[PDB]
């Protein structure tokens, strides 16, 4: 009679590495790395992302005629832009603090585009039609959706001044623009006044914009440029434009709601009808391991990314099955 | 092993066990067969169980984490974002890494420990009713039932 | 006749975790996260931090009425800003590079408020007594103690040239202001030259000034606006001021000493006579334990801040005491 | 136990002890008492102790650290300043946690090797002249003196 | 016949640091911290540094005439200046973004320096031997040798407009400055426009200069200023100066070739002709250890610096000779 | 040592076994000398051998990082920089030192464990045909030759 003590053995090949010897088969094992998700761009918790598609968000904002399909867009989980996101502005120029426009975006979770300025009854003294082949649509010449580009009517420009008040509750993001002839006779043909000037204030913001005239290379077969500019009204705050020349009015505008766990990705990935709590640009993810070496980008609650191909911890012993 | 078990005087395991992670074989002539010990293979499954809990509990979910833009003008900016997030996938890769196979090595050592010491737990029972021949093994020299082999099992056996 | 081997047990209800086991008793331990602090702001290595009360960094280097308590303090050990940090700027208008200002005095351990341009006899040719009730003191309309107004005399402003050369041997912060009237009748009013100007030049600082003449809403009451800037003029080095109107003159600036180990705080906690080495927002602390969960903010030499609720190292062993 | 001494062969401790982690008991006719090995309980305290301080030490001062203002139009940076101070933070917060709970672990495993080692060293030295009763415990065949119980912990004994 | 089980000891002195002990004497180990070094400055791979020894990237690029043994140089493996380079912008003034410059030549390989304005049919109008003391050379008056000092020729300044096609198929470094009188009085006799303005554009970059008059305390003996700019001319671009005045035009620019792991380091080591894949500022490293204690600062493939005297690992057992 | 063999029930090393760690020393009628264990040796060769280039592979190499300029008026993105290079570098040298001490640690264990297990290999080949003396040592009952000590070195020797 004899009795032995002994230890489970099995056919598992699973194998893990440990600090005196490499590649140990074990019994048992667990993964701690996820490697998985579906090269699906998801809803976040049900709600979908903004999907810019082939437009930036400079274009989105600025209402380029290319990305009329995102007008009516008011809410969202995240923003997706794709390395084909191309459309931008239109009319060459410079889009003043444009990186940090888009970090004041990666926090909204919705807004309301509404009109601050009224096309038909906010310019009675001046031209409304401006229109450019630098923003065409349609094959026709036309012109952002968001702003207005004021000119001359009847050989006269009148010095402007508007205003709007927040009443909306909430801040309101204005974007305009400041229109640069290449030359004094187009400055002349189209605001009359030669040393023209706009002038931007709010109770915490106040700018002057001055046309700097000079011949320049064409972009989009322009020699004239275009800079933007933005400032975020405070609730109850009153804005004021006024000016003699140059200024490419806003026309719509935009009331922001504020969120958390937004983020603007670059994804080539497509939309489907998924849900997910965590979202790359390669794919969703759906899981309970600490880590993941898909992609450091993540939208939601995501395992930690690392750059490790294996991460499997040891639960049984050494397999010795003594064939 | 670290305590000489586990492939060591116990050259290897048993594909008859399916009960547990430590047992015993029988050998009477009410036949021969497996038995896992319960209290042994569970506390070692609390241990491991807690182990594993830990290492997922510390790293805690990451959230929201994206690229950010810098203009032609925030060359600087942008290289010490850049270090930033290198810098930091660096040491949670080198943590990673490190903690598993660290704690991997500790977790065979655990259970080659186990195996020593209800081997020990054993040898210290049987005393003089069997001696220790092909190393995990005990001769009884008294010969003796299914019933009282699993005197043995539940740790009884008081005999000298 | 028995000898036995055995070990220590006792009544000790110490816990700590291990990697296989959580809450386990243990005869002996030692805590190594610090929890406990003073409340109180105490004095760090005897010396009182400078604490700004219901005024923030810019109404006390400008000399805003209402922090005029502050105004004989040379020294301090760090400085503390409270939630009720209100009164800062009390004239409407943007402070440039307020955040490095606050840098910069983030390691100043003491300086002297001086005289750089004597009230009598720096502007013979100029008003001074331009006062306003947005600056108000005891229900009177006042200004900063630190500026000076200037303004049209007899019908005219001559273009003033003033110059001061730093003996101190120091840098010396100077600050200054320009004035923005929101129409051209102010303008001409107050300053007689429609198209003036600031000129403000030393070695390495170079920067031209133009008031903007516009509408604006009205803050505080004020639909004028007034711009706040300042520089270091470096020992030996001298300023130039040049203008012909809306220039908001310095009287007095600061000789600055740097020291270490300074910056910072905001808290609610009150000032005690209570002497520390290491200081946060919510109390002093004492203490030779490597962590700490009390706050991330430190003044001083203090123990590494942990979100851990419990940090603690066994040193005796699994407590049996076999009762 | 890792070494099965503690929780282990000696089921449980002595409330009795009160001179230091491991030690004694005798049985003679002068009577009984217990009686810490300085040996054994010291060299456990220079290492524990070791221990103890090489944790605190490598965890250095904290100098001032404060937090910083950024204008309106300065977001990004203030929140890369955000992703610095909660990157390191939740490094530290990880990093003294996992010291803490691995090296409790190896310091009760500490103990429990003192004691089977200490077991053992007596073990040894008695041989035949005494026998093993209820784990932990020697019962003397010659019965022995309590100036040679002295023999016996101070690791003299002379005699197989 | 006996039969012992034992082990390994010797004469080894070889001491580490435990958990729970220090300084203890083993067998064998292995240092795994690198505190050696070449004490020398080295060709990193094959590849010679730039020396710009008494100079600076300012004086560098500018042309400061005692750089000039600077200008041959086309290729470099990294950048080295010392405390003691001095000699950069030798007129004062400001020069714009330029630690933003410095990284932009931190990850260039190599470039060509190229005539994009020859002095001798470019500026058929206006005098180019404008020259100063400020930047003298052989005790003599001089300027930059990338850039011209245009100024006023028979009396007259005409308006001027030049431009340049980039054709190099590679970015193009363009460097230019704009002079800023003291007083009018000499404003008007170097360029005659009392309101003169410089124009600067490309397809990408838009600005305009304005002349900013006003006495200022001497620097290198001169109260004037210039200021210096530069832009990137993307391959095929065109860049446009337009100005009647105060522009120091541009002479030379540099075609640049990107490359990695390159970077400015500041030495007093001196150059030898040795070679190394890894580089300090105190000497070159020959090392496969994982750390080095040596410098934070390391151009190549180098080991981890880290502040620890000591990091050496046991592989032996504890030494007992017993003798 | 945590398995009580070296500088433990075998007081010291011998300066006069050359050929590993772990060995024998033989006294036969036929000559004195020693051995070297190769089997126990080398494994203990591949095991820290494969631990120090795992803690070197961990640390892969670190390429070109220098320093950065900030104008005057860029005190803040300064600090900030400061901040991540302090930060960063506080975390390796704690990581470094730290792994070092506690691997020290666990490699010195790993040796008194090899010297254990070695020598309760030994003891029971020679169950009951010699006694254990001078601890490490066994003086052998009938006396064997020279081969027969190597019958005991190659872990054969296959008497009750
Ligand atoms: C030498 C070594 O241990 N590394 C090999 C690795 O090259 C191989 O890819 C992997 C899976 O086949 O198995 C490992 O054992
Ligand atoms: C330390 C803290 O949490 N801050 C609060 C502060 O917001 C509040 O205004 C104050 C009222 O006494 O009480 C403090 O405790
Ligand atoms: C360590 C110690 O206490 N010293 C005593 C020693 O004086 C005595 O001669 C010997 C034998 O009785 O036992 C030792 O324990």
């Amino acid at each position: 009679d004899t009795i032995c003590i002994g230890y489970h053995a099995n056919n598992s090949t699973d194998t893990v590495d440990t600090v005196l010897e490499k590649n140990v088969t074990v019994t048992h094992s667990v993964n701690l790395l996820e490697d998985s998700h579906n090269g699906k761009l998801c809803r976040l918790k049900g709600i979908a992302p903004l999907q810019l598609g082939k437009c930036n968000i400079a274009g989105w904002l600025l209402g380029n005629p290319e990305c009329d399909p995102l007008l009516p867009v008011r809410s969202w989980s995240y923003i997706v832009e794709t390395p084909n996101s191309e459309n931008g502005i239109c009319y060459p120029g410079d889009f003043i603090d444009y990186e940090e426009l888009r970090e004041q975006l990666s926090s909204v979770s919705s807004f309301e585009r509404f009109e601050i300025f009224p096309k038909e009854s906010s310019w009675p003294n001046h031209n409304t039609n401006g229109v450019t082949a630098a923003c065409s649509h349609e094959g026709k010449s036309s012109f952002y959706r968001n702003l207005l580009w004021l000119t001359e009517k009847e050989g006269s420009y009148p010095k402007l001044k508007n205003s709007y008040v927040n009443k909306k509750g909430k801040e309101v993001l204005v974007l305009w623009g400041i229109h640069h002839p290449p030359n004094s006779k187009e400055q002349q043909n189209l605001y009359q006044n030669e040393n023209a000037y706009v002038s931007v204030v709010t109770s915490n913001y106040n700018r002057r914009f001055t046309p700097e005239i000079a011949e320049r290379p064409k972009v989009r077969d322009q020699a004239g440029r275009m800079n933007y500019y933005w400032t975020l009204l405070k609730p109850g705050d009153t804005i004021i434009f006024e000016a003699n020349g140059n200024l490419i009015a806003p026309m719509y505008a935009f009331a922001l709601r504020r969120g958390f766990g937004s983020g603007i990705i670059t994804s080539n990935a497509s939309m489907h009808e998924c849900n997910t709590k965590c979202q790359t640009p390669l794919g969703a993810i759906n899981s309970s391991l600490p880590y993941q070496n898909i992609h450091p980008v993540t939208i939601g609650e995501c395992p930690k990314y690392v750059r490790s191909a294996k991460l499997r911890m040891v639960t049984g012993l050494r397999n010795i099955p003594a064939r | 092993g670290l305590f000489g078990a586990i492939a060591g005087f116990i050259e290897g395991g048993w594909t008859g066990m399916i009960d547990g992670w430590y047992g015993y074989h029988h050998q009477n002539e009410q036949g021969s067969g497996y038995a896992a010990d319960q209290k042994s293979t569970q506390n070692a499954i609390n241990g491991i169980t807690n182990k594993v809990n830990s290492v997922i509990e510390k790293m805690n979910i990451q959230f929201t984490a994206v690229g950010k833009e810098f203009n032609k003008l925030e060359k600087r900016m942008e290289n010490l974002n850049n270090k930033v997030d290198d810098g930091f996938l660096d040491i949670w890769t080198y943590n990673a890494e490190l903690l598993v196979l660290l704690e991997n090595e500790r977790t065979l050592d655990f259970h080659d420990s186990n195996v020593k010491n209800l081997y020990e737990k054993v040898k210290s029972q049987l005393k003089n009713n069997a001696k220790e021949i092909g190393n995990g093994c005990f001769e009884f020299y008294h010969k003796c039932d299914n019933e009282c082999m699993e005197s043995v099992r539940n740790g009884t056996y008081d005999y000298p």
